[PDB]
RNA sequence: AGUCUUGGAGGUAGAGCACUGAUUGGACUAGGGGCCCCUACCGGGUUACCGAAUUCAGUCAAACUCCGAAUGCCAAUGACU
RNA sequence: CUGGGGCGGUCGCCUCCUAAAAGGUAACGGAGGCGCCCAAAGGUUCCCUCAGAAUGGUUGGAAAUCAUUCGCAGAGUGUAAAGGCACAAGGGAGCUUGACUGCGAGACCUACAAGUCGAGCAGGGACGAAAGUCGGGCUUAGUGAUCCGGUGGUUCCGCAUGG
RNA sequence: UGGUGGCGAUAGCGAAGAGGUCACACCCGUUCCCAUACCGAACACGGAAGUUAAGCUCUUCAGCGCCGAUGGUAGUCGGGGGUUUCCCCCUGUGAGAGUAGGACGCCGCCAA
RNA sequence: GCCGAGGUGGUGGAAUUGGUAGACACGCUACCUUGAGGUGGUAGUGCCCAAUAGGGCUUACGGGUUCAAGUCCCGUCCUCGGUACCA
RNA sequence: CCCGGAUAGCUCAGUCGGUAGAGCAGGGGAUUGAAAAUCCCCGUGUCCUUGGUUCGAUUCCGAGUCCGGGCACCA
């Protein structure tokens, strides 16, 4: 009768602390990354508004890899979302760890938008 | 896995003395048992002394 | 003496009589009760010589069903005392007792005893009182 | 005569700090000034008010001041510009 | 590595069909042991404490911790903070060795070990397991065994009910 | 216990910090880093 | 300044018993002794001999609030006098 | 001070109730604190629940410790109380000392003196990848005027000028 | 369908089912970064055998929780009066409780 | 009436400091000594169960606070020391 | 501001560099038709802690608590 809790929720309770001192403004965006156990998500959201600005994932027709959650595959989307921060060139953003540890993969994005040129 | 605080883990060769030899992963590389559990008669169904052992007197008559 | 056995405050205000009763406005436990209809204090002396008249009168009750409690105490000072010098002792009990406040009841007993049960604890408080059955 | 009664022992009491609202709603409201004052957080601060070290409220930007409120049972004070 | 090839192959397909689950997600498995050591010996003797701190650590190599009581028991003589037992706590491969040496080895070293208590489960699924003396494999060695506190033992299953953990045991071995 | 320690600079000589300790948990002399402002700089404290 | 206007802050009077305490009555009962039986304080039966919890209805508050008026106060906003 | 003084009790601070749904208001009116304490009980970083109950169980018993459910809360909040707080202010670990100097437009309070509140600015920091926080402690108590002499640093004067 | 917001649980529990090719998840392992006061439980790292049971969504229902009238009443600003520990009458205001009812999700944003 | 102190094994009396004793003396209790006494000498000796171990119970009583309370805090009750004055 | 007491269980002494000393008590001894009071025996001590001089040094300077006697500051 041993009774775990989801990871995903177990992951909103540390994303919901993130969400009470930093939130995605006007030209402040919240970058968010989920981390699904087969792919890696992003996504660059305006929390005034609502609105979703710039998004891309490995789970996306171009520019696949074959391990699709490596680090090296978090190397690659870590900075199209940037050129999609580029396409749409604000460049300038808070980032959200969002819910995970600045440890791995998320570090991995996170750097490779630092390279790509997105502004910390 | 914490070096410096956890003993060694060797895979251990059980052996007892009917010759029913086991096989785990332990600290001690060897160890011999008189009696196992395969050795212990109450795991092979009815043990065989104390099953027909454990009767009460039959209100002996018989001398 | 029915005592509250331990109280948070020794002692309170006085309060102010004004209202009808919030609960306790219908006979319901008992088919034959009693309700107030004024609004005084009532002592635990004015229960013990009320549950005594009670029962010397009907020689075996079926229950009485005491619905009010002194909860709030009350002070004085000790005798020739001049004024101030703090909240005296406190020295006996008060139920509260809103007027329409169903006091006692009377458990499956006839009205000709009924009718006469009242009356006898009626002359032991000092409000005047009434005769209501169960609805 | 007289018998002689003392004992207070309750004679005391602390003078109060003076809490409630200080400006009203719809007020125009310049930066730093307070707006109101509590022990305890009972209303929270919202927009461009933050919570000061003893937990008091002090408008962060100029404008008119509203209370909302945070859903259920909780409260807020919105700090609006002109 | 020997039981959890007799798990999987031979004693998860058994009780499957004997009660019908609907998937292998369905299948109870048992996930942790936890083994507690809950001396009290610190209110006389605070050296006492430290036999089994080394000792228990032989038993498994995963090293017990620090178990200190959250409430100052005067009725014990006992200050809140003050390290009573030891906590060994042990999930995955080694822990079904662990029954391994369990069934096969340890309990027949329980001198007058008999059909083991039946009705001992909590309702749920779980079991704990009576035992008051700590001599029961070869490693002991009792010449170097001063302190003769036994150990107590939690069974953690996955078991949805209880009377098929009831029915795991007796697949896995456990006697009664 | 509860004494009131001057916590005066390393390099320059000027006290600039007043402090207080506690006599069981710090019997010895104590050290911080603070703001001397002659020296104009975070500089390493010490307790007279 | 007054009135009307919309906007609040605030927890009394009242009311409620969901927290806090107090307290009525029934059902039910862990457990506890007791008539005590069989009898190593051990094997179990038993009562209106009590009874924690338990829920059913029931009241009660200056220092009980899930609730909560009139007004009174700080307002903005125009209007009138 | 004083429901005539006497003796007895009290004298300032902090919280509650009286207080009359803003703030304040007295009584020798009701209830309890304080003259501290902390080098982590602060700073950030990241982490995660609690109280009992119910079971299952050596010693273990009403009550040590282990699991195991049910548990937005009954606990824990360095300490009285009210007000909050289970997105931590509750609970751990690491690293560190912002328990930073110069300030501060603006207000609340107020007879005065005092007491409060703080955006932001600078110099230098700590923590973290960053954003950002940190001008002591969960807020409100934990103590007092000046005169006075002691104490360390002082592009300050120094009685003709130099000291 | 997923990701992510706002809206007083009308978003709650609770029970009854359904769905999974991808999706999301459990699930499979620690060689590595990192780790648990003890551990691959979680956190990290990587993998994809089978798995819709759990969560995840998709449906039904009012058993608790929640929302919430109308009608009247309590109390009551002012206006007077009477037997004055309280109480009546008028103008005006107007709860709680109790129901009738509503409700077991709405509105955005991006991916497929 | 108000304050000030103090409520105990069979008895008198210390422990009045924060951790548990119910000192120490005198009883009392069996034995030793004397022909039997008193005396003197060892052994225990707070109450109640376990011949043992151990546990319960408690420092007037009642309640709090504590992990704790002979003591800390408060109500009752008893008994001492001090006061109950001015016209 | 000066001066007085830091050891054996305790009360106390005590060297100019090489070490453990009384009394009471503890333990026993004999003594005595018993009993103390005497009469012997061993007992037990980092001579307060830390550094220094020096071959090590209660010894003895470099560094400090707490109890008593006073001169005398105290807004």
């Amino acid at each position: 009768m041993i009774t775990k809790t989801s990871k995903n929720a177990a992951r909103l309770k540390r994303h919901a602390r993130v969400r009470a001192k930093l939130s995605g403004t006007a030209e402040r965006p919240r970058l968010n990354v989920f981390r699904s156990n087969k792919h890696i998500y992003a996504q660059i959201i305006d929390d005034v508004n609502g609105v979703t600005l710039a998004s891309a994932s490995t789970l996306d027709k171009d520019l696949n890899v074959e391990s699709t959650g490596d680090t090296s595959a978090a190397t690659k989307v870590g900075e199209l979302v940037a050129k999609r921060a580029a396409e749409k060139g604000i460049s300038d953003v808070v980032f959200d760890r969002g819910g995970y540890l600045y440890h791995g993969r998320v570090k991995a994005l996170a750097d490779a938008a630092r390279e790509a040129g997105l502004k910390f | 896995m914490k070096a410096g605080i956890h003993p060694n883990f060797k895979k251990a060769t059980v052996k007892c003395a009917c010759g029913n030899e086991f096989e785990t992963g332990s600290v001690k590389e060897e160890v011999r048992v008189e009696i196992c559990s395969e050795c212990h008669p109450f795991y092979t169904g009815r043990q065989k002394f104390a099953s027909a052992d454990g009767r009460v007197d039959r209100f002996n008559k018989k001398y | 003496m029915l005592l509250p056995k331990r109280v948070k405050y020794r002692r309170e205000h006085r309060g102010k009589m004004r209202g009808r009763a919030k609960g306790g406005t219908e006979v319901h436990f008992g088919e034959f009760g009693i309700q107030a209809l004024e609004a005084s204090w009532i002592t635990n002396r004015q229960i013990e010589a009320a549950r005594i008249a009670m029962t010397r009168y009907m020689k075996r009750g079926g229950k009485v069903w005491i619905k009010i409690f002194p909860s709030k105490p009350y002070t004085a000072k000790p005798l020739e005392v001049r004024m101030g010098s703090g909240k005296g002792a406190p020295e006996g009990w008060v139920a509260v007792v809103k007027p329409g406040k169903v006091l006692f009841e009377i458990s499956g007993v006839s009205e000709e005893v009924a009718r006469e049960a009242l009356r006898l604890a009626s002359h032991k408080l000092p409000i005047k009182t009434k005769f209501v059955k169960r609805e | 005569s007289k018998k002689g009664v003392g004992s207070t022992k309750n004679g005391r009491d602390s003078e109060a700090k003076r809490l409630g609202a200080k400006r009203a709603d719809g007020q125009f409201v310049t930066g730093g000034s307070i707006l109101y004052r509590q022990r305890g957080t009972k209303i929270y601060p919202g927009e461009n008010v933050g919570r000061g070290g003893d937990d008091t409220l002090f408008a962060k930007i100029d404008g008119t001041v509203k209370f909302e409120r945070f859903g259920r049972d909780r409260k807020k004070v919105s700090v609006y510009p002109v | 590595n020997r039981l959890k090839e007799k798990y999987n192959k031979e004693i998860a397909p058994a009780l499957m069909t004997k009660f019908n689950y609907d998937s292998v997600m369905q299948v109870p498995k048992i996930e942790k042991i936890v083994i507690n050591m809950g001396v009290g010996d610190a209110v006389q003797n605070a050296k006492a404490i430290d036999s089994a701190v080394e000792e228990l650590t032989f038993i498994a190599g995963q090293k017990p911790v620090v178990t200190r009581a959250k409430k100052s028991i005067a009725g014990f003589r006992l200050r809140e903070g003050m390290p009573i037992g030891a906590k060994v706590t042990l999930r995955g491969e080694r822990m079904y060795d662990f029954l391994d040496k369990l069934i096969s080895v340890s309990l027949p070293r329980v001198r007058d070990f008999r059909g083991v208590s039946k009705k001992s489960f909590d309702g749920r699924g779980n079991y704990t397991l009576g035992i008051k003396e700590q001599l029961i494999f070869p490693e002991i060695d009792y010449d170097k065994v001063t302190k003769v506190r036994g150990m107590d033992i939690v069974i953690v299953t996955t078991a949805n009910t209880d009377e098929e953990a009831r029915e795991l045991l007796t697949q896995v071995g456990m006697p009664f | 216990m509860r004494v009131n320690i001057t916590l005066a600079c390393t390099e320059c000589g000027e006290r600039n910090y007043i402090s207080k300790k506690n006599k069981r948990n710090n019997p010895d002399r104590v050290e911080f880093k603070k703001y001397c402002p002659r020296d104009k700089k975070s500089t390493l404290h010490r307790e007279t």
